[PDB]
Parts: structure tokens; sequence; C-alpha cells
């Protein structure tokens, strides 16, 4: 149960490092408009927003990504940075910020991954009955 | 040569020199019992006599010589167990010195933080090498035009009788996996 | 030769002496055995139980020199653990210095830097090589009359039965993206 809370924790992340990929992407394809305006356009406040907010909780792994919200802060000030770290600005992904939480897995998630690592590999085992009755 | 490899050497060469000493005294008791014969064919019967003499005084000093050898032996085997244990307890005692020293320089915390390093700078080696190869695959991109590529695959394929179309862009645990993250 | 390899050297040393110990041993109860043998048949049975005695005590001599042997191999045996894995740990904290100045020196925004001059200084090579191509071209156009290139190709073509025509000036996905940019 413990060993599989580890397992959740990175196929989560595994999850988030891809929609910070497509945010990457997304501001290197319309890196244009970040150049052109002195303002941030909608479609890509999100991407901005999410991007200066990860940084600090990725920045273990990724370093760049510290200098890429570096980059972004000093276009659009760092007033703009501060509410983005805390989502005041109320624009950061909310399924990324769901999947670099820091809260424990659901025990019933925990359970149902059991199950499924069990089954595969063919090994008896018996769930949480009070678990499985409480979801 | 050590102290006591000094005395185990004198204890072997003594046990050693003992057991000559037996060997020659049970020769001598064959030369004298050899002498006894002759002087009784000439009627000598006291030089016979002498020569009994010898003969058994000879036959008994082999026996005392022969007995000390095996007790000189046996302590000489026993110095022996000393000397040997003794370079094994100082070449002990001498790897737990050492391994003190390198155990105090290089910690688990350090040897923790060094292999992280490691692992994290191969990391940035593999995105190096990713994009020197994307670079050289951009700049030669004239030279191999990916149509062509397609066709010498699919034409070598058909003459292996390999049924996979190779122009098209050609693990349930892990779906099922990732149904349940969707589902909570 | 580190002070660890000496310790080392030394146990494997002692490892053999005890074993070449218990070998002799071995050899000289077999020896004593067929000292008892004449013994008993000369009727000298006070020499025959100080070989028996001896063959014996050097019986249990060997078994006790084999022990021994096998637990400074053990230890020998780790010690030899214990170096090896020293010269790997040092051999990966050198790597991991080095590689640590070099990606200093040469990080990845330089390597990007590099990797695009290099690509753009080679498009310019392409435009130079050209148009020294071109010049050439001009330079011999009366050694190269065209039609007499074109009636060549067409000869040779219809040796080889290739019904292509060769004076004439001899993909529908980038044909539909086309007319999908016009439309919009």
């Amino acid at each position: 149960r413990i060993r599989v809370e580890h397992i959740i924790r990175e196929d989560y992340l595994v999850e988030a490092m891809e929609i910070l990929e497509l945010y990457c992407d997304l501001l290197l394809a319309r890196f244009g408009l970040i150049q052109s305006m002195k303002e941030l356009d909608s479609g890509l406040a999100e991407s901005v927003s999410t991007l200066i907010w990860a940084a600090p909780r990725l920045q273990s792994e990724v370093a760049e990504l510290k200098i890429v919200a570096d980059q972004l802060c000093a276009k659009y000030s760092k007033e703009y940075g501060k509410l983005c770290r805390t989502n005041q600005i109320g624009t950061v992904n909310d399924r990324l910020m769901h999947k670099l939480s820091v809260e424990a897995p659901p025990k019933i998630l925990v359970e149902r991954y059991l199950i499924e690592i069990a089954k595969n590999y063919n090994v008896p085992y018996e769930p949480d009955s009070v678990v499985m009755a409480e979801a | 040569m050590s102290n006591m490899e000094k005395h185990l050497f004198n204890l072997k060469f003594a046990a050693k020199e003992l057991s000559r000493s037996a060997k020659k005294c049970d020769k001598e008791e064959k030369a004298e019992k050899a002498k006894i014969k002759k002087a009784i064919q000439k009627g000598n019967m006291e030089v016979a006599r002498i020569h009994a003499e010898n003969a058994i005084r000879q036959k008994n000093q082999a026996v005392n010589f022969l007995r000390m050898s095996a007790r000189v032996d046996a302590v000489a085997a026993r110095v022996q167990t000393a000397v040997t244990m003794g370079k094994v307890t100082k070449s002990m005692a001498g790897v737990v010195k050492s391994m003190d020293a390198t155990l105090k320089t290089m910690n688990l915390e350090k040897i923790s933080a060094l292999m992280d390093k490691f692992e994290h700078q191969f990391e940035t080696l593999d995105v190096q090498t990713q994009q020197m190869e994307d670079t050289v695959s951009s700049t030669t991109t004239l030279t191999t035009p990916q149509n062509q590529v397609d066709m010498l695959l699919q034409e070598m394929a058909d003459e292996a009788g390999l049924d996979l179309n190779m122009e098209l862009p050609q693990d349930e645990l892990s779906q099922r996996l990732a149904r349940l993250r969707d589902q909570v």
C-alpha cells in the first residue's frame, strides 16, 4: 500500500510533464505574439501563468524551467509573476495543479491500484473491505 | 624474519635433526647386527657381546629420538598457527583502519549525493546528444527525403515477405491504471 | 600498491600458506601410516604407537589448517570487493567532477547556439557551391549544347527500351493542404 503511493505520484507527475510540454510548445508556436505585443494575450494566459506556477515545483528536475519562468516574469512584470505563483490570477490549469499536489492519494485509488497490479501478475490479493465499502 | 619466525625456524630444524638422529641409529642397529654374526662365526664371544650391547643401545636411542622428534613437531605445528594467525590479525587490523578512514571521507550521505549528481548529469548529456542529432538531421534533410526511405523499407520488406506496411506510423495494465486515475 | 591492496595481498598469501600446510599434513598422514605397517611387521609395538600418534595428529592438524584457510579466503574475498568498489567509486567521483566542468563551459544554451550556427553556415556553403557550379556551367556552355545532351539521352533510352521522352521537362497530400490554405 505504501509503495503504490510512490507509483501513483510518479504516474501523476508524468501526466503533469505532458501538460507542461504542451504549453511550452504552444508558446513556441505563438512566439510571434509574445515578442510583438507588450500585453498578455488571452490565448496565452493559461500557458504563461501555469508555467510560472509550475516552475518552483518542478525546477529540481527541470532546471531550464526556472529560466523560462524568470523570462516570462521579466516580460509581463514581477507582480503578474507573484499573482501566478499563488494562482490569485485564477488562470493556472486546474488538472495540472491537482497532479502536482502534495496530498496523499485517496485510499480507494491505492486499493484499485493493488487490485489491477495483482490481477496482471496473477497474485492473490484481497482488498481492504472498509475502503471498498467507503467508496 | 620476525622474532617468532626465527623460533619457528629453529623448532622445525630441531625436529628434523632428531628425525635424522633416529634414522642414523636404525641404520647402525643393522650395521652392528651384521658384526655380531661375523664375531659368532669366528668364535669371538667377547666381541660378539660388545656388538650386541651396541645393537640394543642404538635400537633404544632410535625410539627416544623418534619420540622427541614427534613432540618437537607437535610444538612447531602450534607456533605455525601462532605465526600465521598473527599475520592475519595484523592484516585485519590494517583493513579496519583503512576502511575507517575511507568511510569517513566518503560517507553514505556523500555517496548518495555523488550518485544523484552522476545520474542527473547523464540526463543532461542525453538532452545534448538529442539536439546534436536533431541538428544534423535538419542539416542533411535534402540528402534523406522521407518518402525515399519509406519506399526502400517497403521494397526490402516485400523481398523479405514481411507484411508490415512501412509508410504508416507503425501495455494494457498501463491503460487500466490510467483509466483508474480518470475515474477518481 | 595501495595500503588496502597490500593487506589483500597478505591475506591471499596467508590463505595459500594455510592451504599448503593442510596438503603437507595429509601427505604426512600417508607417510606415517606406511611406517606403522612396517613397525607392526617387525614387532616394534612402541615405535608403531609413536607413528600411530603422529598419523592421527597430522590427520587433525590438516582439518584445522583447511578450516582456517577457508576462513581467511572468505575474508580475502571481502577485502577484494572493498578494493574494487573503492576504485569504481573514485572513478565515478572523477567522472562527475569532469562532466561538471564541461557542462559549465559548454552548457545547453551554448550548444544550442553552436548547432544553430553550424546549420546556418552550411546553408551558406550550399549557396556558394550553387553559384560556383552556375558559373562553370555558363563558362563551358558551348562545350555542352542542350540539344546534343538531350539527343544522347534519347538514344541511350531507346537502346535501353525505356519509354521516357528525354527532350521534354519530365505528393497529393501537399496539393490538398495547399487547397485548404486557399479556401480559408
